């Protein structure tokens, strides 16, 4: 019912941010 | 993942991963068919297969 989200919001890239 | 992404379902999960692992890599067409199946953009694809190596490098 919205466009708002964010085009990485469906898509983020970012998930695996633990390097060590 | 319930952070940032939306949460794949079972069906996308395993659709992607079969892809990816059978195919580590694919065409612009069929990554726009992947996601055009998907119902989602090619984004959603491309990243999903970068995540999986990042998983693999950092998370590992």
């Amino acid at each position: 019912n919205q466009e708002f989200d964010s085009e990485e919001e469906t898509v983020e890239d970012s998930l695996v941010e633990d390097s060590e | 993942t319930r952070k940032k992404r939306c949460p794949y379902t079972k069906y996308q999960t395993l659709e992607l991963e079969k892809e990816f692992l059978f195919n580590m890599y694919l065409t612009r067409d069929r990554r726009y068919e992947v996601a055009r199946v998907l119902n989602l953009t090619e984004r959603q694809v491309k990243i999903w297969f970068q995540n999986r190596r990042m998983k693999m490098k950092k998370m590992n």
